[PDB]
């Protein structure tokens, strides 16, 4: 979406590229400023520029070089153990990214891993929104799974929540 | 034959009941196996209101019906979940009377009691046996053991020739589960006249284990038994059921045992516009003025905000006062009310201390003769604050020894072998007399102070109190104090102890603010006019400063403004916590130079 | 006794009017009587002083044969009495005397014309949290009632206590006066209610008793936030469960036309606007001429 | 085509449940409000003539209490198509503009609808030119822009999953199954997949693909 | 670099969004951010003159058409990005003050003037709708499906007698009722009632 | 905006409550209205109100059912699902099937949660016993829930038998899942 607050700042990403033309004037890009970008210099950019550079330019202006986020070490830990996999720490907009390259690039491989890590994830997820405490006399788990959730998880997890808070507040209403 | 019974009965209790229109048991049961818990917490009151011939049993003949709930827990957890698990654990909740842990005697032997104490230790976790497979070492038969912790159990001894003790364990098949040790304290008014504080052993199982830290008052339900280590036994407490004051596993972990609902309440006390008012009046409701110094202890009980650069470099973020004064200032009852509203706190005098009991200590294990390391004050505070009373009769060594962990939060050792660097992050509110007693105002500063300036330079705040005899405030305070000799405001004015520290708790785990650029150029600024303001001092009189300002002046103006931008759970610190901080700095530190 | 089944043993003997007036427990005399009763009837002290609900069941059930036999050699037969208890499935069964206990303690303690007017709007708020306790939905307040009502008896006690120690009572010939202008929770006795509470407190202990003759009691409190007085007039009660001709016969209130008469005769600024007629308000300085003219009066 | 009350009251709950779980904007039953309308008012105004003039106590309760609901169910289906014109107001005014397009908003929307549609487009059009677009080159100074990085105008989300009951006709497209049983056919482009929809089943399908079964009532939301 | 500021602003629009949410029923606009959005123009202004200068040298000058084109094209980029953040953060407010709008009938010194224009305006469009054909339905009325006919209510604060359409109410302090909840819906929406 | 958030793309259990009782009940009437006032409704049908003698079955609408039984005029005929006999069979038929649904109303639980508020002495069975059948009715449909959400896809799911209150708990989880599923796969091609 383009008023949808959560994409803003997935776009806002830096990701690394390499520039493959000589343009004097861009060194704002760079740290310093005011100074011409020689070829092959190595930069990270902001997704919203970084993509229409890549995709406008024959030679392209960047070439986007492979994100750490979807490194190897990041997939076999990916297929390993999903629910143990800390995302949020990789990176707080992974699948919104992830959805982003597969489709910059379409690449299969990446969508069957992203498909089965976020299935796996979401039955966790189901089982931590179902379970709703109760009073007795009128935990560790479920924060420590909440902390490693993503923000689009925490998104379908927060409604989920509220839905069945508000089914059981419904049912056993005196 | 019986066994069956009491298991049929304890299962129709978490199927059948129901004090309006939800099953308590059977939903928490079903909510606690979708998030990998295997036990059920059952209230007491609820059992003795369903069948009190089931309580009958349970409390006549407790370590042989506990395990026979067990089993029904997981039956009924297996028709739950399972459409056609280890055994589930029972944790016990009661309101009976506590018994003093130095009234446990014969008269309690193999019964359930309730008990309140201090940690004082935990032990590693061991590892005990649920579900043995053996083997025959002649014949080679394989079988199998079960095994319930509950003692009033060992290999067979004769074979099922083959000698005594013919059964080797087969150990990549069987099973374990966890064990932890804990001594239990009584509580410092509980012991009687004359008396040593007295001591107990206690065992906790699977999900009662690393529930509780050294230090922490607790409500303990259990069973008072005994085992064998002549005709006497050494006797000790099964724990069912732990109860603290203390989220220990926030504190350790993330943030925690906060509910939403909970959570709610502190943001609506956050956003009240006199929230530093509110809690500057909640601290020591019963000493009279002294404003400026309660208003020291709530941003060192808030504390500042660390910073770990990218280079390694690491900032220290917590605040550190001193209360040098005249007798009768109540200091000492202001340290006393700051160890009871901390989350961790540790009160300890500065003349019954050591450098070995501050920091840590080797200690020798008289059966492995092995070294080990035992923590001190300051180790067993960490996280909180340390409330070092008579700091000016600490011996020298003993106050140097602290330095380090004052300033680097880092208690290096090097000794019998052991080479560690522990940590030790703790703030120091200590109280001082000076030389002669009374601040002698006739002689310089230099003569007043005996504390040299590398240890003053690691207090944010210096604060000098005088007692000055001023008609107004001393009728003042003998009204004050006779009303609190002959005699509950909680609107809006104060809040109590347990609110406070919940709330303390609650900043402490969820906001770091940071400064914007105009308190950076307002507090850089205000350091270079009063170190021109100590250099005039100077100049004027021949002797050098005895109160210092360095950097570290710097860095505590920085923490306080953090502190008092994090009690309002404000992301950001404007000037107008800038504006606040440099007002205490100078009521405290700058008042005490200029003297 | 005093919330039997929400309470220790203990302490429904030790906060129970009927107890304390044949016992005068207000006196280290009575709390040795009192252990010593617990010692005859075979209740070992931590045992007694158990909560109800967790109380060793042999004595629970052996309660009312270990009570008949006991109670008669201490005075305290009367005790013995039939009563109404309403249970609810699976909780805790409360009697009708305790639920009627609990809902007086939310009246009361549930929770310058301008702060009379700010009293009497904050009692009419306690009257709803009162009704809500009687919806078996709101069990809660109930509970909360119990405490409070718990709270409150400690205090009438301690307050009693201090009354009967400095001698406070004042025994004239046409009635008893007792006027408290020092105690230490001053404040609660705002409450028509729980002024009520201490009177009838009062008049069961070292009234009821002594084989005294019946006279009227008179009690007042004082609240320096308005420097005015509460007095209530209080009737004389015959020994309780003593069936006899004289007792049959019931014993009017007169201080409300004594009341009246004086505050009409004298520019007493008295308020009879409360409905019981028998409690009015007075100012700090004409509580001496009214007193005097009570005495004088003769109609009491 | 009218029937009775109960039939209008039947088409107006399946006109709100669809409406609050579809994605799009679906079109407007014009006949069917104006009589309920209609149909209020004069129950309104003979409840009044009767409450003017104790066995007669039950029926005005019951009456009144079913205005109570008819009232709170339009309320409620005209609030969802009210905040449905607020997300989709710039894919409107992009149908209107172009004159190929088949839709036209006379008959997706009622009078009030596109009054507010028109009315509210302004307000905020004025808001966000006084506060933001003024200062912007003329190059990107369009509310309607879609030749740049990102495409300003929102369309409904066309494959989004919803519940659906296969509840039949009131036929050339059904048939049926192995077992015996009447089915719907469709496929799913995407995946080149064929998949049955039996009757009397509930299936979480593509809006897309079960589009032209709803618009027909061959299926009801859930 | 060009979007720090409009990054700031955009998380600053999230934590509003998530307060919104959070807060159960008193809900207030944090204080518009005239600071972050002053530098955000003031950037954009600057990055026009850049423009400006870059086709004045194009105009005149030894650029190329690579260099021009990507200059031009890295400009116009970082103008579509602050504009996005600004627009998202922009909407995110006027969607908040769209439900203030409706759950009243129809401080402020956190708004700025355009944003009080906008609330009057659109206020005075609801009330426009609510006169219309759907004049019998209250449109800003209740979303909750009734239930029950009548209810016990609680006057929670002091009035006096209040003359409603449905009749006349003596709203005392600590007082209730058995009315319909029809009658006295508005009463509970203002806060002059409770249900219990 | 006009709607609330936690009112898009789902509806509240207050308005699954609303479309629960506008279906029809068996009402046993109190009082004989047919004439050997007259109600006018616009909403449902009218005749059989106007046609109603004492202790003989006739059909309502549930709200006007309900309405009618507070004030003592009617007694509800419970359902006949809702028996403790049949509760048994249902239980037996889910257990027995571990890959189906049982054939239980679109309706049960709301239904069950409204007469067990409203008329407790309308059953003839302890009210007890029905709310333990379908407390382990519930759970065992629960497990089977649990069990079936593993077959998340990108492509159509079916739930069948499924009631209207279990499919209003699970729509966002399932909605929303199966949502990110299909952008990922799209996204693919
Ligand atoms: N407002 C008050 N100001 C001072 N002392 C108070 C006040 N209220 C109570 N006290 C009394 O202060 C006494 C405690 O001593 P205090 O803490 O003041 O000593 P100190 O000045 O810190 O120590 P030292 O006299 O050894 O230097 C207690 O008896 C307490 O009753
Ligand atoms: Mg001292
Ligand atoms: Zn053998």
């Amino acid at each position: 979406g383009y008023y949808d607050i959560d994409d803003v700042l997935a776009d806002g990403t830096e990701f690394p590229c390499k520039f493959q033309y000589d343009i004097p004037g861009l060194g704002y890009l760079e740290n310093n400023p005011g100074r011409p970008i020689t070829k092959n210099t190595k930069l990270s950019l902001p997704l919203w520029l970084a993509r229409i550079l890549a995709i406008v330019g024959p030679v392209p202006f960047v070439e986007l070089l492979p994100p750490d986020m979807f490194s190897t070490k990041v997939m076999n830990a990916i297929k390993t153990d999903p629910v143990a996999l800390d995302l949020h720490s990789i990176n707080s907009h992974f699948f919104s990214l992830a959805i982003k390259w597969i489709m910059l690039f379409s690449e299969k491989e990446l969508a069957n891993v992203v498909s089965e890590l976020l299935l796996q994830r979401a039955q966790e997820l189901n089982h931590h929104a179902s379970s709703l405490s109760i009073d007795l006399n009128a935990n560790i788990a479920t924060s420590t799974f909440l902390l490693k959730l993503e923000e689009m998880e925490k998104e379908i997890y927060k409604k989920s929540h509220e839905s069945y808070k508000d089914t059981k507040r419904w049912m056993f209403k005196k | 034959d019986d066994n069956t019974e009491i298991i049929k009965s304890f299962k129709n209790f978490i199927l059948e009941f129901r004090l309006d229109s939800q099953f308590i048991y059977r939903d928490q049961l079903r909510n606690n196996i979708l998030v990998k818990n295997y036990s059920l917490t059952v209230n007491m009151e609820h059992l003795i209101g369903y069948n009190e011939d089931i309580y009958k049993k349970l409390s006549d003949e407790p370590s042989d019906i506990i395990p026979l709930f067990e089993t029904a827990i997981t039956q009924v957890a297996k028709r739950i979940s399972i459409l056609s698990l280890p055994t589930f654990q029972l944790i016990l909740n009661s309101n009976a009377n506590q018994i003093p842990l130095r009234d446990l005697d014969s008269e309690h032997v193999s019964k359930i009691v309730r008990l309140s104490g201090i940690i004082i230790s935990t032990s590693v976790l061991s590892s005990r046996a649920t579900y043995l497979s053996i083997m025959c070492r002649n014949c080679r038969h394989t079988t199998s053991i079960t095994i319930n912790n509950f003692n009033s159990v060992s290999l067979p001894r004769s074979c099922l020739n083959c000698g005594p003790d013919p059964y080797i364990i087969i150990h990549e098949s069987s099973k374990f589960i966890d064990q932890q040790f804990l001594k239990l304290q009584e509580i410092p008014e509980l012991v009687p006249v004359g008396e040593m504080p007295r001591n107990l052993t206690m065992t906790c199982d699977r999900y009662l284990t690393n529930k509780v830290i050294p230090g922490t008052r607790v409500t303990i339900v259990g069973i008072y038994s005994i085992y064998n280590s002549v005709a006497i036994r050494t006797p000790y407490i099964k724990i069912l059921g732990i109860q603290s004051d203390v989220e220990t596993s926030s504190i350790w972990n993330s943030v925690t045992m906060f509910t939403e609902e909970e959570e709610e309440e502190f943001l609506q006390l956050s956003r009240n516009p006199k929230l530093y008012e509110i809690l500057t009046n909640s601290i020591a409701p019963s000493i009279f003025g002294n404003e400026d110094i309660k208003k020291a202890i709530v941003c060192l009980l808030m504390g500042g905000s660390k910073k770990i650069l990218p280079d390694g470099m690491r900032l220290r973020g917590d605040i550190n006062v001193l209360l040098l004064g005249d007798p009768g200032t109540a200091k000492s009852q202001l340290l006393k009310f700051v160890e009871k509203v901390s989350p961790i706190a540790v009160y300890t005098s500065g003349k019954g201390s050591s450098a070995a009991g501050l920091t840590a200590s080797v200690q020798r294990d008289p059966m492995t003769r092995e070294f080990y390391l035992e923590g001190g004050a300051m180790v067993l505070a960490d996280g909180g604050v340390v409330c070092i009373d008579e700091f000016d009769k600490m011996r020298d060594e003993d106050r140097v020894a602290i330095h380090e962990a004052m300033e680097q939060q880092t208690i290096s050792i090097a000794k019998a072998g052991i080479t560690t660097v522990l940590n030790s992050r703790t703030s120091v509110l200590a109280a001082a007399n000076p030389i002669y007693g009374r601040y002698d105002d006739l002689k310089s500063p230099g003569d007043n102070i005996d504390f040299q300036t590398t240890i003053l330079s690691r207090f944010d705040m210096i604060f000098i109190v005088k007692d000055d005899h001023n008609e107004e405030r001393d009728i003042s305070i003998a009204n004050h104090v006779i009303n609190i000799h002959t005699g509950q405001e909680e609107n809006g004015s104060e809040i109590s102890i347990e609110k406070m520290k919940r709330y303390i708790t609650y900043c402490r785990l969820k906001c770091a603010p940071r400064l914007s650029p105009q308190a950076a150029e307002k507090l850089s600024s205000n350091f270079v006019t009063i170190r021109k303001q100590l250099l005039i001092n100077e100049l004027e009189s021949t002797e050098r400063s005895s109160i210092p300002i360095t950097i570290r002046q710097l860095e505590a103006i920085i923490r306080i403004t953090e502190s008092l931008a994090k009690l309002e759970l404000s992301p950001i610190a404007q000037e107008r916590h800038v504006d606040e901080a440099i007002r205490l700095f100078q009521a405290s530190t700058m008042d005490a130079a200029s003297q | 006794l005093f919330l039997l089944r929400h309470s220790s043993l203990y302490d429904s003997f030790y906060y129970s009017n009927y107890v304390n007036a044949k016992l005068s427990l207000w006196n280290e005399n009575g709390k040795k009587r009192l252990h010593k009763m617990f010692a005859r009837m075979g209740i070992p002290l931590s045992t007694a002083q158990e909560t109800w609900l967790y109380m060793d069941h042999s004595i629970k059930r052996e309660l009312g044969i270990i009570f008949d036999k006991n109670l008669d050699r201490y005075g305290l037969q009367d005790i013995i009495r039939d009563g109404f208890v309403r249970t609810l499935g699976y909780r805790g069964s409360i009697s009708a005397s305790e639920f009627v206990e609990a809902l007086t303690a939310l009246l009361e303690v549930g929770n310058s014309a301008q702060k009379l007017t700010n009293l009497r709007k904050r009692w009419v708020s306690n009257f709803w949290l009162s009704w809500d306790a009687l919806d078996d939905r709101k069990v809660e307040l109930l509970n909360r009632g119990i405490q409070l009502a718990q709270d409150l008896q400690r205090a009438i006690f301690n307050t009693g206590v201090a009354i009967l120690e400095k001698k406070l009572i004042k025994h004239l010939r046409i009635y008893r006066l007792c006027v408290l202008q020092d105690g230490p929770d001053l404040d609660l006795y705002r409450n028509p209610l729980t002024l009520l509470r201490l009177g009838n407190w009062l008049i069961e202990c070292c009234a009821e008793s002594e084989d005294k003759q019946l006279l009227p009691m008179v009690l007042a409190s004082i609240d320096e936030n308005t420097d005015t007085y509460l007095v209530a007039g209080l009737t004389p009660r015959y020994p309780r469960g003593l069936d006899t001709i004289h007792t049959k016969k019931p014993i009017l209130n007169n201080f409300s036309m004594a009341f009246q008469q004086i505050t009409a005769e004298t520019d007493a600024k008295v308020r009879i606007d409360n409905f019981e007629s028998s409690i009015i308000e007075i100012r700090r300085e004409d509580l001496s001429p009214f007193l005097e003219k009570l005495t004088l009066s003769g109609l009491l | 085509i009218y029937v009775s009350p109960q039939q209008d009251f039947s088409d107006l709950m399946k006109s709100w449940k669809n409406e609050r779980c579809s994605p799009e904007l679906l079109p407007y039953p014009h006949q069917l409000m104006k009589r309920l309308l209609n149909r209020i008012s004069m129950q309104s105004q003979l409840i009044e003539n009767i409450s003017m003039g104790n066995e007669s106590k039950l029926p005005l309760l019951c009456m009144e209490t079913e205005l109570e609901r008819l009232k709170f169910v339009i309320r409620s289906y005209i609030r969802c198509r009210l905040s449905k014109i607020d997300k989709f107001s710039l894919y409107l005014r992009q149908l209107n503009e172009d004159e190929n397009s088949l839709i036209s908003l006379t008959d997706l929307l009622s009078k009030d609808e596109i009054k507010y549609h028109d009315t509210h487009s302004l307000i905020w059009l004025k808001l966000v030119n006084d506060s933001i677009l003024k200062y912007m080159p003329e190059e990107l100074q369009a509310i309607n822009d879609t030749e740049g990085s990102v495409n300003m105008i929102d369309e409904p989300d066309w494959n989004k999953f919803v519940f659906i009951h296969v509840n039949g006709p009131p036929d050339p497209l059904l048939q049926e199954n192995e077992f015996g049983k009447p089915c719907y056919t469709v496929t799913i482009p995407d995946l080149k997949e064929e998949v049955e929809l039996t009757i009397g089943s509930i299936y979480v399908m593509r809006y897309e693909v079960i589009r032209d079964l709803l618009r027909d009532d061959k299926v009801a939301l859930i | 670099m060009y979007g720090d500021l409009g990054n700031k602003l955009v998380l600053e629009a999230k934590r509003t969004k998530q307060l919104y949410a959070r807060s159960n029923q008193d809900v207030n606009l944090p204080m518009y951010h005239e600071d972050i959005i002053r530098n955000i123009l003031k950037e954009v202004s600057n990055l026009r003159k850049n423009t400006e200068y870059l086709k004045e040298q194009q105009q005149l000058g030894m650029l190329d058409d690579k260099v021009a084109k990507c200059q031009y094209f890295v400009t116009l980029l970082c103008m579509e990005r602050n504009k996005r953040c600004l627009l998202a953060y922009q909407r995110l407010r006027t969607d908040i003050l769209d439900s203030m709008a409706w759950n009243n009938n129809g401080d402020t010194n956190n708004l700025s003037h355009q944003e009080q224009e906008y609330l009057k305006e659109y206020c005075d469009l609801i009330t426009d709708l609510k006169s219309g054909d759907l004049v019998d339905i209250d449109l800003s009325g209740s979303l909750v499906p009734p239930s029950d006919v009548f209810i016990d209510v609680r006057v929670l604060k002091d009035a006096g007698e209040i003359q409603t359409e449905y009749g006349v109410f003596n709203l005392i302090k600590d007082s209730q009722f058995f009315v319909r909840q029809s009658d006295v819906e508005r009463l509970i929406q203002q806060g002059y009632l409770q249900k219990i | 905006m006009s709607l609330p958030a936690h009112l898009q793309q789902t509806f509240s259990p207050e308005e699954i409550q609303f479309i629960v009782e506008n279906e029809p009940i068996k009402i046993f009437p109190r009082i004989t209205t047919r004439q050997k006032t007259r109600w006018q409704l616009i909403t449902t049908d009218d005749k059989a109100l106007n046609n109603m003698v004492a202790m003989r079955s006739t059909e309502v609408v549930l709200w006007i059912a309900l309405l009618l039984k507070q004030q003592s005029k009617c007694s509800i005929v419970a359902p006949q699902w809702l028996t403790t006999k049949e509760l048994d069979r249902k239980i037996q038929y889910e257990k027995t099937h571990p890959d189906r649904f049982s054939e239980l109303p679109w309706n049960w639980l709301v239904l069950a949660r409204i007469l067990f508020n409203k008329a407790k002495d309308d059953f003839h069975d302890p009210i007890h016993e029905l709310r333990g059948k379908i407390q382990d009715l519930r759970e065992i449909r629960q497990i089977k829930v649990l069990k079936g959400l593993k077959y998340l896809n990108e492509s159509h799911l079916q739930l069948d038998n499924l009631s209207l209150l279990e499919i209003n708990e699970l729509r966002p989880f399932i909605t929303e899942i199966m949502d990110k599923l299909r952008e990922i796969h799209t996204a693919s091609l």
